[PDB]
């Protein structure tokens, strides 16, 4: 391969130590399901102990990441828990990049990671404000990407892209913009999907 | 009866001469914005003085998108401007969102808010196609007050 | 000498001995069957011994670190609040949590 | 690889002391700043005046949207709503209807310049290459109707530019 | 050094026009220079080049009096000049009339139009489809 | 007992009511600080119609996600924000239709 | 009388022609074209704004003040255009009694402008431009009145008719080296165009005595505040500079003194362009702890040299 | 610098609690790309900064060739560096030129916006936009170097060396800065670390790490780089370490003009990039390609994936979750201004109302950063 | 005279404003905001004392500002009085502020 392969595994079985290293403690409390794919690792974790698996992977010994930079979470309505807060960790003297995630429907208080990270406090105002999952022993949970009178969340997929109140006419009074006005110009829902499966191994048995 | 009809176009040459415009810091319009104060691509003392402040100056340059946290915010400043006042929409985002316009947050053309006179369509608004609106701008004032 | 943190470097040895020594007998009340205390061990006792052999060269501080032993310290200084936590909440001895709903793949 | 922005400590004894006590007592440093831009002032500016002189530019450069027409006649645009699949702003609708008997080619055709980006995307996506874009600069209206453009019409006086985007599309053919 | 400086001011103003000549390129014209002129242009445009000053620069150009029926020689804006912006002023090096061609097609418009804006005969849009027919008999 | 939420369910019930007393105080206050608005006793009445709407009580869950929603959106005014008179209005102004009639929606062509 | 009338409308025009120099010789220290279009070289322009701010712009404050708020642009011109009467020029209008001292007091009185506009609006955002305005002036004012008093001991009395007759053959800078340097900074004190300066531009904080008044007010604000300038530009002049008396040829004195206060008038936006704002605790820190011990001990050292080798008027 | 509340609250003048009611700026980004195509999700990257160009999509195109596998062209590797660091000089600029303009100082901003403007000549001549373009895609880059480039770059950067160090004898030995911007807001300790500000501050003052150095992206290691490093963790070596940058930008921009192989510009596969317009007039093959490459674009491959190249300003965390079709559903773009603007609860203690306009500067916080 | 010159002058300043009061009219909306400058509603209505930071620096200022008033016969008064006995007591009074200058520097304040 000249063109065709981006990069050969080398390092996947250094990475695969990884994977076994946090499994060899083995908690039914952190560790369910281990994932490795693509020069990185994958973690999930059970709902009640956040906080203690990120007070691991800082300050160890072996494993040094410290760093919980950046902080995502997934929306998507296919299994029976909805939300998925996804944090991505970076190491500044180890040198690699870990991932953790939670699986819990998360509609339901979780575990806040601010007495662990100091900017995570920010991230989770935003997931909050998107999604609508609270954080348990949070100090300050305000609104960033919202409007200061905003219903619901705007970033679930269960509601639509235009959203409910959104447009803001003058009009007849002097000074208060308006809300309440809903209609807007039209997006063109595109219904294409192609036929045939593009990959294989991928396919799952009914 | 001439003497009349020449001492409104006099008036009326004083914003042919020189207007400010207020630095809306709003998107990526904002800093081809600050391309009309840099040498190349000049206004500077042709017709434009940056001096910021609502109160003093006599046009606002909406550059880019405007939120519905932005909507009550922007109001107000064209407000606080003195009455003969022009505004200059620049960019797709200040025309109806550069993409967006099916989104939640973003107010669709600043007309909803905000009259505007002068409309540029650039997304990254070019400094060749921005110098229009401000001699454009100097072209539509033509007559003021008949009677 | 300056330090590249915020934290100066003082000349201090067998300091670090000190933080090494102390969360070794800290794993040794609660956890003992479990891999957590095992695991731990080892890079501890690989870690001291390089402190004994070294007598105060910047070889020691190069060894596992290369950002002099000032750097070093701070993961020392956080270990024990580490490992006292990992002993107040019970998760490395015990595992008897229930698992998740099956679904993972996208 | 490390540059270090610490100097640590240039003054010592004697010589490097007050040389460095100098400069912080009266001036000196500043006068060699404020001769800095003395020599900025000696130097002839590089400003264009819009009205007269213009800037440079590019072959390939994208303004204002104009469809192309072949030659002998006929509509270039061949109607695919490939174009528009690719708009990532969906600035571009199109609707077609069969040109009374054999060719099929539009019937509905808006560009709004209220959404568009600029991509140069249904530039590279057209087949057949109707939509080429032109050095356009020069568009301000009064309201948003006056702005967006109509069935063609508009699109199609983009005649006026068509000579430019024969020249241009010259260095378009075999890329650069 | 100092005697060239004053007489290149004097020559310059002494090429280009006179006395009349040189108040129209001072009150009417922002910058005023001297040199090689294209010459040949629809309407009544100027288009000069050929100077070395600064880079990305082509001379003053100028913009002509009453195009297509404006009447204005104290107000000019860019939709001067015809379909030749591709050359000379910015991109090619090639001059428009004297040695690069302009395409033939018997399509393009021959006269060239300043945009409205405010003037009536502007741009306007329009609808396209015939929609779905409704029809009543008695 | 998962998951916590905050209280339980008759606990819920008298966190809305905590919630409810600093939000009936604030309505004097909105309008001497901030702006005239439209009135004192109309004020009153617009929030208990918001609570009314959201009166079913079924769960711990979703009473206690209200109230964290509520320490924010009516919070919005105790420790002062800018909302500019264009937030924190509720109820529409220039929105004016409220048909509920098969003989009144049907005639306006809806639906 | 017609001296006063011909003071105010000739001098109102070099403020006027100021907004010129202001881009012009700012523009071109930063590489850029200012004044062009309007006029053969912009001249046009600055004559164009007070058509343009004046009878169309409308502003008054909306929650206001009383009589005050309108009250500050009457005294920002009437106290700072008042400084011109003072002046020894070739010729003074009504030579005062002592010079200097009408001098200093209303140029004191002229930073009430920049007070005043505090409580042009009752809201809270205007005074923290005012506030910060208070600390930037009255530091300053202590140096001001204390290298002044090293130059007139060194020179005369008050009166500034005798300030002209002093240099004959050399200039007072010479003598007085250290506090011509000092006349760079201590000028500043008032509210004027630089990067010492004080709170009225822009840069990180709101315009103070700006965002308070309209464009009207606004704008008679500015022609009393780059008027300040030129006053501080021409009484360095009379300090400092000298050259050349004669009472028979007034020609002669007018031409030659114009050119050394146009040479300062340039510095002034040329220290404008260059350098950034010295923020408002630094400011304090530059004086008071840094420069008042060296005014004093200068001080000091021009009080013995009249002793020293014989010096009184 | 526009867009950003900054609701203060002080004990007198000085701040005691800094809460920046931001996100005002909030255009909704996240799930207005859910219903596009991978093409057509691609100049949105662009427009999300205000500053860097050609260094967002970079981060994009990567995270799609490392879901695809596909390495792109050597050719087009080269000019990805090329680029990369002419973004460099963009970034930089406005770091200390609208930074500069914070503070009181005029000059400065209009000394280099001439450059700037000479700058995005070589951005017009390279693709038909000023700012923001889609020069940068999955298949390595899209369009050829035109011939108008390589002699244009080299002669730019000749006179560059100059033109910088104009501004070090206007602005770092002045004792203008050196009283002002030295000691504010000095963070260096491990609190420092616990806020993740990853490209400057940390490597500003501190921690000599950089991605630039252990992480390659497309040709790296082989290129020689310089990271500048300060000792305090104040806005002064905050400020020098990004003009050490600048005198250190050229080297990488001269060593990618003198090593460039002569090749291919897009990948050989028409699954992922178009190919060449005269290329799809005759064969049948590369037409039906480039009709699928739209509607419904480039067929990802399922899987989680997270990238990060180190911005001017930062990282582009670009974390693309993947289904089967070629809409990618819900990707976060985890730039530093959300982990800059946290970190002025600490930036801000016991200090005064002008020199918080100093932060907002060398942290250089460019709103449009803020939106994921 | 100088009554007829201060007065001349005064006039003709206020007469200007009064040029830019009355020419310039058509319509007074309830448009005008208090805070301007930046936008949004005021969140500090009225007033409220901020004070303190430079409260020592200001007052020593009232405490300086008189021996420089004292200062004022220097150039003035040393022409008839002898000189040798004016030296011991005209640099008495300047060495005596360097002194409280001196106990400045030992703690200057807050700012
Ligand atoms: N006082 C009250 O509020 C009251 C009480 C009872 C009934 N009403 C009724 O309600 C209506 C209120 O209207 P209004 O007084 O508010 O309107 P208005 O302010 O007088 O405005 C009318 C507009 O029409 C234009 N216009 C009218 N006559 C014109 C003419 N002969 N030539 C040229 N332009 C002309 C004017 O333009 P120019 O300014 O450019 O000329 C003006 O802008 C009245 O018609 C009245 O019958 C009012
Ligand atoms: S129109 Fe384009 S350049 Fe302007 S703000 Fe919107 S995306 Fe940015
Ligand atoms: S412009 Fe091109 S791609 Fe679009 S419909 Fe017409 S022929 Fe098809
Ligand atoms: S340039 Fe881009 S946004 Fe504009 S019409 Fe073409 S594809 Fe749509």
């Amino acid at each position: 391969r000249p063109t065709v392969r981006p990069r050969n595994d080398v390092a996947h079985k250094q990475l695969s130590a990884f994977g076994e290293y946090v499994a060899e403690i083995l908690p039914k409390y952190v560790q369910q399901v281990q994932v490795s794919c693509f020069n990185e690792l994958e973690i999930c974790i059970h709902p009640d102990g956040v906080i203690p698996v990120l007070t691991f992977l800082r300050d160890h010994s072996n494993a040094q990441f410290k760093s919980l930079a950046d902080l995502t979470a997934v929306d998507i309505p296919t299994r029976q828990n909805r939300f998925e807060i996804v944090y991505n960790l970076l190491s500044l003297r180890f040198n690699s990049r870990i991932r953790v995630k939670t699986y819990t429907d998360e509609l339901t208080p979780i575990e806040s990671s601010v007495p662990v990270y100091k900017a995570a406090n920010w991230y989770e105002r935003e997931i909050w404000d998107m999604f609508g999952v609270f954080f348990a022993n949070h100090p300050d949970l305000r609104r960033i990407l919202t409007d200061y009178g905003f219903e619901g969340h705007p970033f679930r997929k269960d509601f639509p892209l235009s959203g409910y109140v959104e447009l803001r006419y003058d009009d007849e009074v002097k000074r208060v913009v308006a809300e309440p006005v809903e209609l807007a110009q039209e997006f063109r829902k595109f219904d294409l999907n192609s036929p045939w499966e593009a990959f294989p191994a991928y396919r799952q048995p009914p | 009866e001439y003497v009349v009809a020449k001492l409104d176009d006099l008036i009326n040459w004083a914003r042919r001469s020189s207007l400010w415009p207020m630095t809306f810091g709003l998107a990526c319009c904002a800093v081809e914005m600050m391309h009309m104060a840099a040498p190349r691509y000049d206004m500077d003392r042709f017709g434009v003085v940056f001096r910021a402040s609502p109160r003093q100056s006599d046009v606002m340059i909406v550059a880019g998108t405007l939120t519905n946290k932005m909507a009550p915010a922007l109001r107000k400043v064209y407000d606080q401007m003195p009455e003969p006042r022009y505004v200059v929409s620049m960019g797709s985002c200040a025309n109806g969102g550069g993409y967006y316009h099916y989104s939640y947050s973003v107010v669709r053309g600043c007309d909803r808010i905000v009259p505007v006179d002068i409309y540029v369509p650039g997304c990254p608004p070019t400094a060749e196609a921005l110098l229009y609106g401000i001699l454009q701008l100097q072209k539509k004032i033509k007559r003021e007050k008949r009677l | 000498t300056g330090l590249v943190g915020l934290a100066v470097c003082e000349t201090p040895h067998e300091r670090l001995k000190i933080l090494y020594t102390k969360i070794l007998d800290v794993l040794g009340h609660i956890p003992k069957n479990a891999a957590y205390r095992k695991y731990t061990e080892q890079i501890t006792n690989e870690k001291l011994s390089m402190v004994k052999a070294e007598p105060d060269v910047k070889k020691l501080e190069e060894r596992l670190q290369g950002g002099q032993i000032e750097e070093v310290i701070l993961q020392a200084e956080n270990e024990l609040s580490l490992a006292r936590k990992m002993i107040q909440w019970k998760p490395w001895e015990p595992l008897v949590e229930e698992p998740p709903a099956s679904q993972w793949k996208w | 690889t490390y540059k270090y922005v610490n100097l640590r400590e240039p003054s010592m004894d004697m010589k490097s002391v007050t040389d460095r006590a100098a400069q912080t007592l009266l001036w000196t440093e500043l006068i060699r700043g404020l001769g800095m831009t003395l020599s900025y002032l000696f130097r002839e500016p590089a400003t264009i005046n819009y009205p007269f002189e213009k800037g440079p530019l590019s072959p390939r450069f994208r303004g204002e949207h104009a469809l192309r027409r072949y030659p002998s006649g006929e509509e270039r645009c061949i109607a695919c709503k490939l174009c528009e699949a690719v708009c990532p702003a969906q600035a571009i609708t199109i609707e077609a209807e069969p040109r009374a008997d054999g060719s099929r080619r539009t019937t509905r055709y808006d560009i709004d310049m209220t959404k568009c980006i600029y991509c140069g995307f249904c530039q590279e996506a057209c087949p057949v290459d109707a939509i080429v874009e032109g050095p356009n600069f020069e568009f301000s209206t009064e309201t948003h109707e006056e702005l967006l453009y109509n069935k063609e019409k508009l699109l199609n006086n983009g005649d006026k530019w068509e000579a430019e985007i024969a020249a241009n599309i010259q260095a378009d053919y075999l890329y650069r | 050094e100092l005697l060239q400086v004053l007489k290149r001011g004097l020559q310059q103003v002494s090429g280009h026009g006179g006395l009349r000549g040189y108040l129209r390129v001072l009150f009417r014209a922002n910058d005023v220079r001297v040199g090689t002129l294209v010459g040949e242009d629809k309407y009544g445009n100027k288009y000069y080049e050929d100077n070395k000053q600064f880079f990305g620069r082509h001379r003053w150009v100028i913009y002509t009096t009453e195009m297509n029926g404006k009447n204005t020689f104290w107000d000019v804006d860019g939709s001067m000049v015809p379909p030749e912006w591709h050359r000379w002023l910015h991109c090619m090096t090639d001059d428009p009339p004297t040695v690069k061609p302009p395409t033939a097609r018997k399509f393009i418009w021959t006269n060239h139009k300043f945009n409205l804006s405010g003037t009536p005969q502007q741009y306007v849009p329009y609808s396209t489809t015939r929609k779905k027919i409704q029809e009543w008999v008695p | 007992v998962k998951p916590i939420f905050s209280r339980d369910m008759n606990e819920a019930k008298r966190r809305v009511r905590e919630l409810y007393r600093a939000w009936y105080r604030e309505v004097p206050n909105t309008v001497h600080l901030f702006q005239l608005d439209i009135s004192v006793k109309q004020g009153r009445d617009k929030v208990r119609e918001m609570f009314k709407k959201n009166a079913h009580i079924t769960d711990p869950r979703v009473v206690d996600l209200l109230v964290i929603k509520g320490k924010m959106e009516l919070e919005e005014t105790i420790k002062v924000w800018k909302q500019r008179t264009h937030v924190m209005r509720f109820f529409h102004e220039t929105e004016a239709p409220r048909p509920k009639d098969f003989l009144s929606k049907f005639y306006v062509g809806h639906d | 009388m017609i001296n006063i009338l011909m003071l105010i409308i000739p001098i109102l025009l070099a403020v006027a022609f100021l907004t010129l120099v202001e881009r012009k010789v700012l523009g071109y220290m930063q590489l850029r074209k200012g004044p062009n279009v309007v006029g053969p070289y912009g001249l046009l322009q600055p004559i164009a704004d007070a058509i343009k701010l004046f009878i169309k712009e409308p502003l008054r404050p909306a929650t206001s003040s009383a009589s005050m708020f309108i009250l500050a642009p009457i005294m920002a011109l009437g106290l700072a255009l008042t400084m011109w009467i003072p002046l020894p020029m070739p010729y003074p209008l009504i030579n005062m009694n002592l010079g200097v001292l009408f001098m200093l007091a209303m140029s004191s009185l002229a930073v009430y402008s920049i007070l005043w506009s505090g409580w042009a609006s009752n809201s809270k955002y205007a005074l923290i431009g005012a506030l910060r305005a208070v600390a930037q002036t009255i530091s300053y004012e202590v140096t001001l009145a204390i290298i002044l008093l090293s130059v007139l001991l060194m020179s005369g009395s008050f009166t500034l008719s005798t300030l002209i007759t002093t240099q004959e053959q050399m200039w007072l800078i010479l003598p007085a080296w250290p506090l011509a340097m000092m006349w760079f900074i201590s000028t500043l004190a008032e509210t004027n165009r630089a990067p010492f300066d004080l709170t009225e531009g822009e840069s990180e904080l709101v315009s103070g005595f700006n965002v308070e008044y309209a464009a009207g007010p606004f704008a008679l604000f500015f022609m009393a505040e780059y008027a300040n300038i030129i006053m501080m530009n021409i009484f360095t002049a009379i300090l400092f500079l000298g050259t050349s008396h004669n009472p028979h040829m007034p020609e002669l004195y007018t031409i030659n003194f114009t050119i050394k206060s146009l040479l300062l008038t340039m510095s002034f936006l040329w220290i404008r362009a260059s350098y950034p704002r010295f923020r408002y605790d630094q400011l304090m820190h530059l004086l008071w702890k840094n420069f008042l011990p060296l005014t004093l001990a200068l001080c000091m050292w021009h009080v013995s040299l009249p002793i020293l080798t014989s010096g009184i008027p | 610098h526009g867009v950003l509340r900054l609701v203060m609250e002080l004990s007198g003048e000085m701040v005691r609690k800094c809460d920046p009611h931001i996100g005002l700026l909030h255009r909704g980004t996240e799930k207005l790309i859910e219903y596009k195509t991978y093409l057509q999700a691609l100049p949105y990257f662009d427009r999300l900064d205000y500053v860097s160009m050609m260094c967002n999509e970079q981060a994009y195109s990567l995270a799609v060739e490392k879901l695809l596998n596909i390495r792109p062209p050597p050719r087009a590797q080269w000019i990805r560096v090329l680029f990369g660091e002419i973004t460099r000089l963009l970034n930089h600029i406005m770091a200390v030129t609208t930074h500069a303009l914070d503070i009181g100082a005029m000059t400065p901003f209009f000394w280099m916006f001439e450059e700037r403007e000479k700058m995005f000549e070589f951005y017009e001549r390279v693709s038909g936009a000023r700012m923001h373009a889609a020069y940068v895609r999955p298949g390595g880059v899209h369009q050829d170097l035109p011939l108008g480039l390589m002699d244009d770059i080299y002669e730019f950067s000749k006179n560059f060396s100059l033109r910088i160090d104009e501004l070090e004898e206007m602005l770092t030995n002045n004792r203008i800065w050196r009283n002002r911007t030295v000691d504010i807001g000095i963070v260096t300790a491990e609190d420092a670390l616990n806020y993740g500000f990853s490209g400057v501050m940390l490597r500003g003052s501190g921690i000599q790490w950089d991605l630039r150095k252990t992480q390659p992206y497309d040709v790296y290691d082989q290129v020689e780089f310089d990271v500048p490093i300060g000792s305090r963790g104040d806005c002064y070596d905050r400020y020098l370490c990004r003009v050490e940058e600048m005198r250190q930008s050229i080297r990488i921009i001269s060593q990618c003009l003198n090593k460039m192989p002569p090749g291919e510009i897009k990948v050989d596969d028409a699954k992922v990039s178009p190919p060449k317009r005269a290329e799809m007039k005759t064969s049948m093959e590369s037409l039906i390609h480039h009709f699928k490459l739209y509607t419904e674009g480039y067929q990802v491959p399922p899987g989680a994936t997270y990238t990060a190249i180190e911005a001017p300003k930062g990282e582009f965390g670009v974390y693309l979750v993947s289904d089967g079709s070629s809409r990618p559903y819900r990707c976060k773009i985890k730039a530093p201004g959300f982990a800059h603007l946290a970190g002025l609860d600490k930036m801000s203690k016991g200090h005064m109302l002008a020199d918080v306009v100093a932060i907002i500067g060398t942290q250089d916080i460019v709103f449009g950063e803020v939106d994921r | 005279n100088l009554m007829l010159a201060l007065l001349t002058n005064f006039t003709l300043a206020t007469l200007l404003v009064i040029i830019a009061f009355w020419l310039p009219q058509l319509n007074v909306y309830s448009e005008k905001t208090s805070p301007y400058e930046c936008g949004f509603d005021p969140m500090g209505s009225a007033r409220l004392p901020f004070s303190m930071k430079f409260f020592l620096v200001a007052i020593t200022f009232l405490l300086f500002d008189l021996e420089i008033a004292l200062l004022l016969p220097l150039p003035w008064a040393s022409q008839t009085a002898n000189l040798n006995t004016m030296l011991t007591m005209a640099l008495f009074l300047i060495i005596l502020l360097a002194v409280s200058l001196a106990y400045e520097w030992t703690q200057k304040g807050l700012e």
